[PDB]
RNA sequence: GCAGAGGUUCUAGCUACACCCUCUAUAAAAAACUAAGGACCACACGA
């Protein structure tokens, strides 16, 4: 073919040479790919997965279980009954990825968060489901983007991978102190949409006794989602030694600001959900958030967060 | 890659090194407004000598206390102007730096873990924007003072 | 042209109009646009990818 | 049919071979789902040699990209063809115009994060009426290399396999035609000289629409060839 | 409170009606309405075909000479036709056609319950003089959509996508009553829309026990 | 988990037996490196 | 179950020799018959050790103690 | 084909008696958001409860006025009365009064019982005074409603939360019983006033949407 | 069960990653079972 045949020096420099080919970063097993999906009904803790994928991945545990329990005198015999994908299987799967996490990985992984531990849901499907609030730290698209998943095997690279590169774990980019699962597309719209003000909007004069009851008039419809109403809110700071002390007062707003109060924890203060919440404000109320409460409460509220968000969002109907 | 390979031999190998030089951190002005204040940019880093307010030889800030949140929003309402820091490149710590001259984790909120590999945290996120960049009188004060 | 089009039918000239949700059953505010837009599949099937 | 296009997809799919153009005009004397008969018009047949036209329409085959090239007849018998039409459907192609997709209800609104950035939602009626169901045709060969020690054979004897993969198979070692197979199964049955049969890769399923054997002269050919 | 009764039902075509249930107050028009709506779209017993074997064609992708189209295009031809069964939740319909003329589903040789509600269905044409097209269709009951390929045995036997769903375009308008003297009442007209299989008074009542049996767990009936 | 060779095989083993512990070994890529170097004529070997 | 470890690197506030004095609680749990002192809720080894740091009974010290305390009794064990 | 996957109780997390989360894992597909819905509406906008509705205060005739003696404007006065959860006998409407003076908050306990009216919440506070002089009495009507009446839509008109439940969010994520399809599993979150258990509440509400339905169950 | 052979099946089965029993020079009462190979260059495409 006319072209310059491989050396002894060919193969160990260059793109193609041993170290940076097999060396420097090489190919592994207990592998998988797939295209993405959203499922926001994940936890960022936790990632959607397909049972093909947890069944091929998964397959020396799986044996092992069987020959734990006898279901399967051998090895022989419990790849076959893998094979035959029997109930039995299913059943044992589950058993393995109760506390097993996955290294969901996109291929360029420029950053330290580029590739990230999750505990995998048994979905059924083809397609690997990446929680919506990391996929700003992925940089990952769903237009075809495809990541791939790497198990963990031993106890310490399981346990590192919960310990390090969980999802929950990695709120603030190693770049800069700014919270990087920050709502970014539409759930920032939905909040967005949802703490304004009409000047006369359906249901707007009337005094609220708390969030739950601006909750009830939205749902209700009686009551506009975002009509300035005067509501009392249960208002805690922990300007204590620690201790959260609760303020109680009539403050001006609007009902679809009140309906994200009972999402925030207690120690944020109002003044922080009483704006526009553009995609600005949200990224300082998480990093308020992450400084003020820490780091679980910081990952429940951002959960709920996207919850309310994509919920009033679809609600909203911004088309 | 290039970012990546100059790093990679650093890591938080001690926690102190009772260095008292560093850096002069300052608030950058190249002729218009402040782009970066001096409370986004000595957060999380651990200063060199005791800051002091206008009130001479007032020790606001400590010697070797990390600068999180609070010490940062004291600094604002206390007007400083210049905080020496503890910078990285001042560190004599051999085969690594420690874990004071380096500061906040950025990921975490505290003190970079004794060991935690740095330099690759580094070039990653110096790397990352790069496909975000691109390629191609007289004086007049502006406000009161 | 596209206006006095939707005007010709009993289609509103504005070209979005209220849809309710699915679950809820109460119509979304600012009514949506719908319309049939003639999107294609790529062969670039998930089944392939596994 | 897309509702809105350009115009120019009537004349790509004419241009292009995928459709079966009419050379010269007349009317539809057969149609059928393999072979259109047009009877050529007497102001457009030559004086000699010129008869009446046969198109057969090309039926379900393998392409590059592993698709089905399918080509269905757009007329009935007795319907005028004028020269230069179209008279069959080929793939992505609807009445002579370039179908690619299939048009259907679009409502742009954000629906609980299932349509997070660029994610599309897709109803369970699209999937009912199976809009975007397509046939790919996998071309699995098999081959009988010269071996050391002995050839191999393609008869049905394989050791350690059951008899319900080798129900499929005829008695000859190759599958029925019109067998649907699943992933894993075994297609046609090769031993190696001493079980390297051909199996359907895990995963892809589907129906064997054709086995086509050939064979080198010399060697005599099994019941299946 | 008040019950909403069958005070009307407007067969306004052969194929969709407009059910009307008179007594309803606030709340209760718009809440029954989408989960009558969501039960019958959801889960309606329907009577589609799921499997047909044909004379002399081997498998799905294959063509028989004399047919006007694939045999793929007629099996999802005969997926559009609506049949229902009154006593046999299982039937088979034999078609039998020959000669020139399209084979539409008025010419199945039915039995005695089973029996086609839209007879103009065309399934195929045939072409040929010489060409015979005789497919022995296999009817059954069922709930919701299940494909071919997630279900469960001669080559012959060719598979079609099940489709028991008899509506297929439900929708609900709440307006207020005219009752001899009261306010705040609004009836309920849902138009729904159906294939033929059903009829819109019992797929109404049906979706109604659905809801109902559901509802069970919290009330005693 | 890519390439030692009785690294992988004790690991499967591990796996199956329920003890998710890891033999290290030493990656054969990197053997076949110092081969491809010492053939070049460049001793490169290890100290122990 | 668990989903953040916060509290555990609270406890140990190196967020590295976490991970290693987890993986030998770990270790002992499924090597040896080792009873895990926080009953579990059908949760695997490498969580449950998490959550016995969170409780601050096992840390780096403990668990070094408690194996030279084993290894005592395991001289002991011949007189 | 009229069989259906009905639920089952799995586990009802019973949070304070004002608050409660109930759960059903079998169900069926698309069922979850049906169900929730359903009880959603049904008891969030029409329950028989009693609530108050209108307020007269002897000495304040117009809502911009505030007594003396009083931190807490009338505005915010009946903020606290429109929260307070009572329960009611055959009556559909009785008048309770507050006559207090003295230095010290008016808890909800010193409402006159003007029968066997009971308060759910005899800790829950009013208003507060300061004053020994000052005195505070007003009379409270109260209905048995069907839903929700805000005061827009009509003396201190105060709004009327009739129904007792205070909050109601369901979610449905996907359970699967033995390995069939994703069915739905709703989960139902609930606080409530105090007048009923909210697990009382739901089955309340459930028995009203059957009851609707007595015609339609095929005899 | 660690060096070999035999056994009821199906040529051969001794832990070969591998599945049952016997002993150290001898072959059968016995059901679940079996196989351990595989590069580079170009093209097109996706992110
Ligand atoms: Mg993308």
């Amino acid at each position: 073919n006319k072209r310059p045949l491989k050396s002894l020096a060919d193969m160990i420099k260059g793109k193609q040479g041993r170290f940076r080919q097999n060396l420097l970063g090489k190919r592994v097993d207990y592998s998988g790919r797939s295209v993405i999906t959203v499922g926001p009904y994940l936890r960022l803790h936790q990632c959607g997965l397909p049972k093909k994928m947890a069944l091929e991945l998964f397959k020396p545990f799986i044996y092992g279980k069987l020959e734990l329990r006898g279901l399967a005198t051998t090895i022989k015999a419990a790849k076959k009954m893998v094979e035959r994908e029997e109930a039995v299987v299913w059943d044992i799967l589950d058993e393995v990825i109760r506390e097993h996490p996955v290294l969901l990985n996109r291929a360029p992984t420029l950053h330290r968060l580029g590739i990230q531990a999750f505990e995998p849901v048994l979905i059924e499907g083809k397609a690997i489901q990446l929680h919506p609030l990391v996929c700003a730290a992925y940089n990952a698209d769903f237009d075809g983007d495809q990541m791939a998943v790497h198990v963990p095997l031993t106890l310490e690279a399981q346990l590192e991978a919960r310990a390090l590169m969980m999802s929950t774990n990695n709120i603030l980019s190693p770049a800069n102190g700014e919270p990087i699962i920050v709502p970014s597309q539409d759930v920032v719209l939905g909040l967005y949409y949802m703490t304004r003000d009409c000047v006369n909007a359906k249901g707007e004069g009337m005094v609220l006794t708390g969030p739950k009851e601006a909750e009830r008039l939205y749902r209700s419809g009686l009551a506009s989602l975002h009509a300035r109403v005067k509501v009392r809110i249960t208002e805690y700071e922990k300007d204590a030694n620690g201790e959260l002390v609760a303020k109680t007062s009539l403050k001006d707003t609007t009902v679809g600001r009140a309906i994200l109060w009972m999402i925030v924890p207690k120690g944020l203060p109002y003044s922080i959900v009483n704006q526009a919440l553009g995609k600005k404000a949200i990224s300082k109320m998480l990093n308020t958030c992450y400084r003020i409460l820490g780091l679980k409460p910081t990952v429940i509220f951002a959960d709920q967060i996207m919850y309310t968000g994509f919920a009033y969002a679809a609600r909203s109907g911004a088309s | 890659r290039r970012l990546v390979d100059v790093a990679q031999d650093l890591v938080v190998t001690e926690d102190d090194c009772g260095t008292h030089e560093g850096i002069m951190m300052t608030p950058v002005i190249e002729g218009g407004d402040v782009k970066e204040p001096l409370r986004d940019r000595v957060l999380g880093r651990v200063t060199a000598e005791d800051v002091l307010k206008p009130g001479t030889a007032d020790i606001l800030v400590p010697r070797n206390t990390l600068l999180h949140e609070q010490w940062c929003d004291l600094l604002e309402e206390n007007s400083v102007d210049a905080v020496k820091v503890r910078s990285v490149v001042s560190c004599d710590t051999d085969f690594g730096v420690c874990a004071h001259c380096y500061g906040r984790d950025l990921a975490r909120g505290h003190i970079i873990n004794k060991g935690e590999a740095i330099g690759v945290i580094a070039a990653q996120s110096i790397g990352e924007p790069g496909t975000q960049l691109t390629m191609r009188s007289s004086i007049q004060v502006k406000n009161k003072g | 042209e596209i206006k006095e089009l939707l005007k010709l039918g009993d289609l509103p000239t504005s070209g979005q109009i209220r849809l309710y949700d699915g679950r809820t059953g109460e119509q979304f505010e600012r009514p949506v646009t719908v319309g049939y837009m003639y999107m294609l599949k790529l062969n670039h099937l998930v089944d392939d990818k596994m | 049919k897309p509702l809105v296009g350009t115009g120019m997809e009537r004349a790509v799919a004419v241009d292009s071979g995928v459709t079966a153009v009419a050379k010269r005009g007349g009317v539809v004397q057969y149609v059928d789902a393999s072979r259109i008969v047009i009877k050529v018009n007497e102001d457009e047949m030559y004086p000699g040699e010129a008869g009446i036209d046969i198109y057969n329409l090309t039926k379900y085959t393998r392409s590059n990209q592993n698709t089905c090239i399918n080509q269905m007849p757009c007329v009935s018998l007795g319907e005028p063809v004028e020269r230069g039409d179209v008279l069959a459907d080929g793939p992505s192609t609807d009445l002579g115009e370039l179908a690619l997709g299939q048009n259907m209800r679009v409502a742009f609104m954000p629906w609980n994060g299932y349509n997070f950035e660029d994610s599309i939602l897709v109803s369970e009626r699209v999937v009912q009426e199976d809009r975007f169901t397509t046939i790919h045709i996998q071309e699995l060969a098999c081959v009988s290399r010269d071996t050391k020690l002995g050839p191999e054979e393609i008869t049905a004897d394989i050791p350690n396999v059951g008899e319900a993969a080798l129900s499929k198979l005829d008695e000859s070692g190759i599958v029925y035609i019109g067998a649907e197979v699943t992933g894993g199964d075994i297609l046609v049955g090769k031993v190696t000289p001493k079980d390297s049969s051909l199996r359907v890769p895990n995963g892809v399923s589907g129906t064997v629409i054709d086995v086509q054997v050939f064979t080198r002269d010399g060697v005599e050919k099994d019941k299946r060839a | 409170f008040l019950k909403p009764r069958l005070v009307d039902i407007e067969q306004v075509s052969s194929t969709h009606a407009k059910v009307t249930l008179e007594p309803l107050e606030r709340g209760f028009g718009h809440t029954l309405g989408n989960a009558l709506r969501r039960i019958l779209l959801s889960s309606m017993p329907g009577c589609a075909v799921t499997e047909v074997e044909i004379d002399g064609v081997l498998h799905e992708y294959s063509t028989k000479e004399g047919v006007q189209e694939d045999i793929l295009e007629i099996l999802l031809n005969l997926k559009g036709l609506a049949v229902r069964v009154q006593g046999k939740d299982e039937v088979i319909l034999t078609l039998n056609k020959s000669g020139i003329g399209p084979v539409t589903a008025a010419d199945i040789t039915h039995d005695g319950d089973v029996e086609i509600v839209k007879p103009q269905h065309v399934i195929c044409h045939l072409t040929d003089e010489n060409a015979s097209i005789s497919m022995r269709i296999k009817v059954q009951r069922g709930r919701g959509y299940v494909p071919a390929s997630t279900r469960i045995r001669p080559i012959g036997r060719l598979l079609v996508d099940a489709c028991y769903s008899p509506v297929e375009r439900i929708a609900y308008n709440v307006e207020a009553a005219r009752v001899e003297q009261r306010t705040d009442l609004d009836k309920l007209v849902i138009e729904m829309e159906t294939n033929g299989t059903i009829d819109p008074e019992e797929a109404i009542r049906r979706a109604a026990t659905i809801l109902a049996e559901q509802l069970e767990a919290f009330v005693d009936l | 988990k890519s390439d030692d060779v009785n690294g992988r095989t004790k690991m499967y083993k591990n796996i199956v037996d329920g003890n998710h512990q890891m033999e290290p070994g030493m990656p054969e890529s990197f053997n076949v490196l110092l081969k491809e170097i010492r053939s070049l004529g460049i001793n490169i070997e290890l100290e122990d | 179950a668990r989903v953040t470890v916060q509290d555990a690197v609270e406890k140990i506030g190196n967020r590295f020799d976490l991970v290693l004095v987890a993986a030998r609680r770990a270790r002992q749990m499924q090597v040896g018959g080792k009873d895990p002192l926080v009953p579990e809720e059908n949760d695997k080894t490498t969580v449950i050790a998490l959550r016995e740091i969170e409780e601050g009974l096992i840390n780096n010290q403990i668990l070094d103690v408690r194996e030279r305390q084993e290894q005592q009794e395991q001289e002991a064990a011949e007189l």
